[PDB]
RNA sequence: GGGGAGGUUUGGCACCUCGAUGUCGGCUCGUCGCAUCCUGGGGCUGAAGAAGGUCCCAAGGGUUGGGCUGUUCGCCCAUUAAAGCGGCACGCGAGCUGGGUUCAGAACGUCGUGAGACAGUUCGGUCUCUAUCCGCCACGGGCGCAGGAGGCUUGAGGGGGGCUCUUCCUAGUACGAGAGGACCGGAAGGGACGCACCUCUGGUUUCCCAGCUGUCCCUCCAGGGGCAUAAGCUGGGUAGCCAUGUGCGGAAGGGAUAACCGCUGAAAGCAUCUAAGCGGGAAGCCCGCCCCAAGAUGAGGCCUCCCACGGCGUCAAGCCGGUAAGGACCCGGGAAGACUACCCGGUGGAUGGGCCGGGGGUGUAAGCGCCGCGAGGCGUUGAGCCGACCGGUCCCAAUCGUCCGAGGUCU
RNA sequence: ACCGGAGCGCUGUCUCGGCGAGGGACCCGGUGAAAUUGAACUGGCCGUGAAGAUGCGGCCUACCCGUGGCAGGACGAAAAGA
RNA sequence: GUGCAAGAGCACUCAGGCGCGCGGGAGAACCCUCGCCAAGGAACUCUGCAAGUUGGCCCCGUAACUUCGGGAGAAGGGGUGC
RNA sequence: CAGUGGAGGCCCGAACCGGUGGGGGAUGCAAACCCCUCGGAUGAGCUGGGGCUAGGAGUGAAAAGCUAACCGAGCCCGGAGA
RNA sequence: GGUGAAAAGAACCCCGGGAGGGGAGUGAAAUAGAGCCUGAAACCGUGGGCUUACAAGCAGUCACGGCCCCGCAAGGGGUUGU
C-alpha cells in the first residue's frame, strides 16, 4: 500500500551474502508531494509526485507551484500512487529498508511491429524441405465456412513493445537515502534511461 | 492475373474517399532575411543567405 | 542525476585491489571454496588460465586447470569470495588474448606454444625488496 | 545439455564406456539435464571381459557438462565433456572406482559415494 | 529493436568507405561542396575526424591520412594550408547546410559544405 | 428382453454445388463439446491401512519425447500426475507439405487370342508472385464531446491469467499378526508455461582491433592500397539485439455455490437437510493480481490558465478579419518508429556531428637503435588505433521567422 | 546423376531458435499495368430458406476514410469437369 | 601477364571496355540471397531433401571379391610456409 | 622379369553437347529462363555449309514421340452456312 | 470520308524554351480553327442548391417533416431527418 517514482538505473551483480545478485538500482528521486487526492472530491485515494526539479521558462502556466506548496515542476511531469498518503512531506526512500519486496511498474521498451515469429512464438516452418515461401509465416487461422470468421483477439502479426508493464514482488536488496538509490532483485521494464515507479505488493494477507 | 481478384467494380464514391485521403499538401515559407524573398524554413535561400554570406550567383 | 556511469561505480562498495598481476599467460596457485553442509572449505585452484572478460566491476576471467581424466575450464569472477587466489608463474608472452584455441588441440603443444616473460620476474624482484626501502624511508 | 540421443561416456570401473541418453528423468517434458540429474540410458559400447554388457538400459547419474552450470558463488565450472555414472535401478554406483573430476552439485543431490570416490571434487 | 546503435546508411561496406573516402577526396580538393543531405551529414562527420588528425603532421597520422584519401599531393595540401590554419580552432570544421529547391528531377534534400575556418 | 440418447463408424436417399466444392496423412494456429485422460470435491464398497473398484459433481489448467509404417489408427521404447475422446467442408493448400491418392512412361503377377485391363503391386511424375469487400492483428487522419487551452485521472465495459510434481517433518506413531504403511498441518527443492530485462552464462556485432595467401597499385624498401561476396580467409569482440541466461507471475485471502455431508422442523403424535428457517462445502463461479480502456455520442470527474462586440447579423441562433492562455510549421535527434503517430532539445540550448576523459576491444604499432648474411628476433611498450556504452564541452550543425488559436449557446 | 536398409564423420534438418548483411518490401520525386467486375449504402450470433447468408426473421454489436500487415470467408478468381 | 603440379580452370588484373535508361531516403514484419552460433548431432523428415564436413599435390598405406583388367583415389594417416 | 612403345564406345576434368536433385522464377529476364549441385567430355561424339524423304505419308537406338511454341494424324484452302 | 459559298485557312503584338493560349483581324457563323458538319451515351471534372460523423443497408416506395427555387393565392420543383 506504499509508492515511489524513480529511473533505472545499471542491473549488476553485487556480491551480497555470499550468493551474487542480479540488481537493478533505481534511483527514486526526491519526488515531492503536491496537490492530494481524496475520494470525497476525486473519488479515490491517491498522490501527485512530479521526479526531478528541471523546470524554469520552459515550465509555464498553472503551476502547482500554486497548489500551496510549490516546489515549480519536476523536467518531466507528475504521477498518482493510489492508496497512498503521507503526512505533508517529500519522499525519495528511507520508506523502505531491505526485506519489504515490492513491485515496480515502468514503460517497456518497443519492439515496432513485431513479427508473429519473435511475439506470440511460432516455428515458421521447416529450415527446408517443403517450400521456402511460408518458413517465418503465422501458419494458418481458424477453419473453413465456420467459424466463416477470424477471432476478435487471435494472436496476430501485430505490434509489440511500446508498453505500460508492471512487474511483481522482487527483494529491495538495498537503500541509499543519502542521495537517491534503491536497489533490488534485477528485473525492470524499460531501457537504462527511462522512468519507473515502485509501489508496496501483496503477498501474505 | 492471380488469386487475389476484385469481385466487384469499387464505387466512384469509394475511390473519392480512398483518394479522400490523397490531397495535394501545401509546404510552407517564410521571408528572407535582409531582402525580399521567400524561402523554406531554415534554409539559405539562392540569392539571399543567412548571416555569413556564402553562394549568392543568380544571373 | 547523470553520469549513470559514476552511480553504478558508486554502489561498487567492494574495491578488490589486493589482488596480484594475471594476464592471458598463466596465473597458477589457489582460490577459494564452499563445500562443506555450512561454507568453511578453501580449496587450492591452480592452472593455465584463459579468459578475460572486462568491466571493471563485474569482469571475471576464466582458467585452464587440467586434471586426471581430462581438464576443466573454470570461470571465476573478479571481486568478492575468491579470498587471497593469489597466483603463482605468470609467464605469458599472451600473443593473443584469446587461449579458445587451446581448448582444440592441446597436449605438448600447450607450452609450445605458451611462452613466458622474464620481464615480469625481473619487475617482481625490483618491487621485492625495494619495498625494504619502504621499511627504511622513501 | 544432455538431450534424448546424447552420446557420452562414463569414468568407471564398471567397463561401460559409451552409452546414449533415453529420456531426462525428471519433468513429464523436462529434457535437459545436468550435473546431480540422472538419465535413463542406452549402452552403445562397453569392456567386454566383464559385466554391464553392451546395450544395458541403464540409469545414470550425471557428473560432466559441457556448457558450465551456473553457481551462487558468482561462478561458473565445466568439464571438456559429458559424461556420468550407471546407477542401477534401486539409484546407487554400480561401480566402485569412479574416475577423474566431478562436481559438488552432486552433493547438493547428495550421493555421497560418487563424492567418497572422486579423486577432484569442484 | 534496432537502429539502437545507428549510423547513416545504403549502399555497403565497400561502397560505405567508397563513399566516404571519395567524397572527403573530392571535398578537400575543392574546398565547398553540393550534395545529398544525409551523405553530406556523415561525410562531413568522417572528414571532419580526419582533419582534428591532421591537427598534426607526424608520419603515422599522415600515411593515416592517406590510408582514407590518396595523394600525398592532397596530404600536403592538407598539412601545409588547411590543417595548420585551424591550428586554434578544434573539433567540428565543416559548414554543411541544406539549400532550396530540392535536386529536381527525382525529389531530393540539398545541402553544401565549406571549409570553415 | 425392452426403451432411448448422440450424429464421430459402416451406410440408405440423390435436395445445394458438373460454365469446376483442390477428395488421404503430416506441418503451423487453434479453438468449441463433456460422455473426464490427469489434476480438485465426494457417496457407495466384498473400503483395516496403503492402493484399488464403480458412481455422483465439476473444464480451470495440463494433455511429453523416440522406433516401425505416406500413413489416421495401431504395436513396441523410455517416461508419465496423466499421455482423454469428439466436432469444426473426416479444421486448416488464395497458409506450407505434396509422403497417399487415380493422368500420359515402364514393369511384376494377373485376366484377356487381342487393343487393353485390374476397391492388386513396384519405380518416375510442372500445386499459379500483386488481397478488391467482409473478417482479423496493429497505426493513424476527419469530426465529435452543446466555452477555451495544459497536466492529472474514475473504471462502465473488456483481455490475460489460471497447472502440476518430488522428497523432508508431524511419525515408523493411527491402522495392522506381519508385510506394508496414513490422514491434519508445515518445511524445502523441480518440470513445462507466461512476463520483463543483459549484470553474470553464452551466441551475434558487415569494418573495432590483430593476424594471412594470391594479386595488381602508389613509390624502391619498410609502409599502405583496392579485388578475391553482396566483409577475400582466419583469430577476437563493447553497446545493441538475444535463450542456453536473469528476475518474477499463477498465488494467499473474500463472497454466494455444484455433487455430497450436517442443524432445527412441521406437513404426517413418529421420523425426515426443507416446504419457511440455517451451517459446511470444489483446480469450478464473481472476484482480489496483470493490461487496454470516456468514440462509456452517457462522451465523465480533479486541478490550475484565459477576455467580456473587435466590425457586419438589431430582436431569437450567429458571421467574419485579427488576439489571450495555448498550439502549430520547420528544425535537432531519439532504447520511439513501416509511414504516420510518441517523446525530448530548439542560442535562455548539451538534442545531434567533432573534440577531451572514463569504460571496452584488440594486444606492444609506423618509425629508431641493437644482434643475426637473412626469415625475424630484442628493446622501444600493456603502445598504437579507436563503432554504438558514461559523461565534460557552444567547436560546428538546432538562425531568422511564419501560421492557427477563447472574444465565454440555451433552462 | 535409377529404387530399399544399415553405419561412420559432419552439420541450424531438429531441440529451438538468437543476431547480422545485402536486394525487396516502407516513405519522397518521374513513369505507371493486368486478370476480375450485375449493382453496392457489403458486421457477428442464432435461426431460417433449393439443404453452406452482409441481403430473409430474431437478437446483439457498430462514430466517418485509411496505412502497414494476416488469409477464415465472399461456395474466392483461372479451366462452359480431364 | 602473374600465381597454383600442369591447364582455354581459378583470383587479381594488360590493351581494350562497360557501370547494366528511375533515383533519393528510411533502416518495420514477411520475402529473396548470404554468414556466424552455445550444449546436443538426423532426435528433423516421405527421405540426411537440403546443406555440411572432405577437398589440390607428393609420400606412406589399402579388405571381401574377380572375367585377373578391375575392385583402387578402396578404406586410414603424414606433409605442404619462408 | 625390366625397359620401351602408347592401346581404349578407359578414368578425373575445360571448351562444347547434355539436363539430375534441390532452390528461385510463375500477368517471369523469359511461352521453359536463371541460380547451386549435376552425366558425358576420342565417341554409337559435337558442330558449320550445301542437299533429301511429309500428312495415313514420313522419320523414329521407340515415347505414339518430332515434322515450325498445342501431332492418336500437321497446316491453310476449298466442299462448307457439314 | 464532311472547315467554309469562297482559303478569306488567322499578318501584328503578348505570355511562353517551344507546345498551346490571350486581344486584334477573316467570314452569316471561328458554337466552322484545321482529322474542324451535325456531337448524342457512358466518361472524368469547376462551381452552386439539399443532406450526411451512435449507425446494420437490392438502395426503393407511402406519409409526415424541414431546407432551397418558380407561383397572385391556393398550388408546383429539387433535396432528405424520421
Amino acid at each position: 500500500m506504499k509508492g515511489i517514482l524513480g529511473v533505472k538505473v545499471g542491473m549488476t551483480r553485487i556480491f551480497r551474502d555470499d550468493r551474487a545478485v542480479p540488481v537493478t538500482v533505481i534511483l527514486a528521486g526526491p519526488c515531492p508531494v503536491v496537490q492530494r487526492r481524496t475520494p470525497e472530491k476525486d473519488g479515490y485515494t491517491a498522490v501527485q509526485l512530479g521526479f526531478l526539479p528541471q523546470n524554469p521558462k520552459r515550465v509555464n502556466r498553472p503551476l502547482k507551484g500554486h497548489f500551496a506548496k510549490a516546489g515549480v515542476e519536476p523536467v518531466r511531469i507528475l504521477r498518482e500512487i493510489r492508496d497512498f498518503n503521507p503526512e505533508g512531506d517529500t519522499v525519495t526512500v528511507e520508506i523502505f529498508k531491505p526485506g519489504e519486496r515490492v513491485d515496480v511498474t515502468g514503460t517497456s521498451k518497443g519492439r515496432g511491429f513485431a513479427g508473429v515469429m519473435k511475439r506470440w512464438n511460432f516455428a515458421g516452418g521447416p529450415d527446408s524441405h517443403g517450400a521456402h515461401k511460408i518458413h517465418r509465416h503465422p501458419g494458418s487461422i481458424g477453419n473453413r465456412k465456420t467459424p466463416g470468421r477470424v477471432y476478435k483477439g487471435k494472436k496476430m502479426a501485430g505490434h509489440y513493445g511500446a508498453e505500460r508493464v508492471t512487474v511483481m514482488n522482487l527483494e529491495v536488496v538495498d537503500v541509499i537515502p543519502e542521495e537517491n538509490l534503491l536497489l533490488v532483485k534485477g528485473a525492470v521494464p524499460g531501457p537504462n534511461g527511462g522512468l519507473v515507479i515502485v509501489r508496496e505488493t501483496k503477498k501474505a494477507a | 492475373a492471380k488469386h487475389p481478384v476484385p469481385k466487384k467494380k469499387t464505387s466512384k464514391a469509394r475511390r473519392d474517399a480512398r483518394r479522400s485521403h490523397h490531397a495535394l499538401t501545401p509546404p510552407t515559407l517564410v521571408p528572407c532575411p535582409e531582402c525580399k524573398a521567400m524561402k523554406p524554413p531554415h534554409t539559405v535561400c539562392p540569392e539571399c543567405g543567412y548571416y555569413a554570406g556564402r553562394k549568392v550567383l543568380e544571373v | 542525476m547523470n553520469r549513470g556511469a559514476l552511480i553504478k561505480l558508486v554502489e561498487s562498495r567492494y574495491v578488490r585491489t589486493d589482488l596480484p598481476e594475471f594476464r592471458p599467460g598463466d596465473t597458477v596457485r589457489v582460490s577459494y571454496k564452499v563445500k562443506e553442509g555450512n561454507r568453511t572449505r578453501i580449496q587450492d585452484f591452480e592452472g593455465i588460465v584463459i579468459r578475460i572478460r572486462r568491466n571493471g566491476f563485474n569482469t571475471t576471467f576464466t582458467v585452464r586447470k587440467v586434471s586426471y581424466g581430462v581438464g576443466v575450464e573454470r570461470i571465476f569472477p573478479l571481486h568478492s569470495p575468491l579470498i587471497q587466489k593469489i597466483d603463482i608463474v605468470q609467464r605469458g608472452r599472451a600473443r593473443r588474448a584469446k587461449l579458445y584455441f587451446i581448448r582444440n588441440l592441446s597436449d605438448r603443444e600447450i607450452r609450445r606454444k605458451l611462452r613466458a616473460d622474464r620481464k615480469r620476474i625481473d619487475q617482481d624482484r625490483a618491487a621485492e625488496r625495494a619495498a625494504k626501502e619502504e621499511a627504511q624511508k622513501a | 545439455m544432455i538431450q534424448p540421443q546424447t552420446y557420452l561416456e562414463v569414468a568407471d570401473n564398471t567397463g561401460a564406456r559409451k552409452i546414449m541418453c533415453i529420456r531426462v528423468l525428471k519433468g513429464s517434458n523436462a529434457k535437459y539435464a545436468t550435473v546431480g540429474d540422472v538419465i535413463v540410458a542406452s549402452v552403445k559400447e562397453a569392456i567386454p571381459r566383464g559385466a554391464v554388457k553392451e546395450g544395458d538400459v541403464v540409469k545414470a547419474v550425471v557428473v560432466r557438462t559441457k556448457k558450465e552450470i551456473k553457481r551462487p558463488d558468482g561462478s561458473a565450472i565445466r568439464f571438456d565433456d559429458n559424461a556420468a555414472v550407471i546407477i542401477n535401478n534401486q539409484l546407487e554406483p554400480r561401480g566402485t572406482r569412479v574416475f577423474g573430476p566431478v562436481a559438488r552439485e552432486l552433493r547438493e543431490k547428495g550421493f555421497m559415494k560418487i563424492v567418497s570416490l572422486a579423486p577432484e571434487v569442484l | 529493436r534496432h537502429l539502437k546503435s545507428g549510423r547513416k546508411l545504403n549502399r555497403h561496406s565497400s561502397h560505405r568507405l567508397a563513399l566516404y573516402r571519395n567524397q572527403a577526396k573530392s571535398l578537400l580538393t575543392h574546398g565547398r561542396i553540393t550534395t545529398t543531405v544525409p551523405k553530406a551529414k556523415e561525410l562531413r562527420g568522417f572528414v571532419d575526424h580526419l582533419i582534428h588528425l591532421a591537427k598534426r603532421g607526424d608520419l603515422h597520422a599522415r600515411r593515416l591520412v592517406l590510408r582514407d584519401l590518396q595523394d600525398v599531393k592532397l596530404v600536403r595540401k592538407l598539412f601545409d594550408e588547411i590543417a595548420p590554419r585551424y591550428r586554434d580552432r578544434q573539433g567540428g570544421y565543416t559548414r554543411v547546410l541544406k539549400l532550396a529547391e530540392r535536386r529536381r528531377g527525382d525529389g531530393a534534400p540539398l545541402a553544401l559544405v565549406e571549409l570553415v575556418e
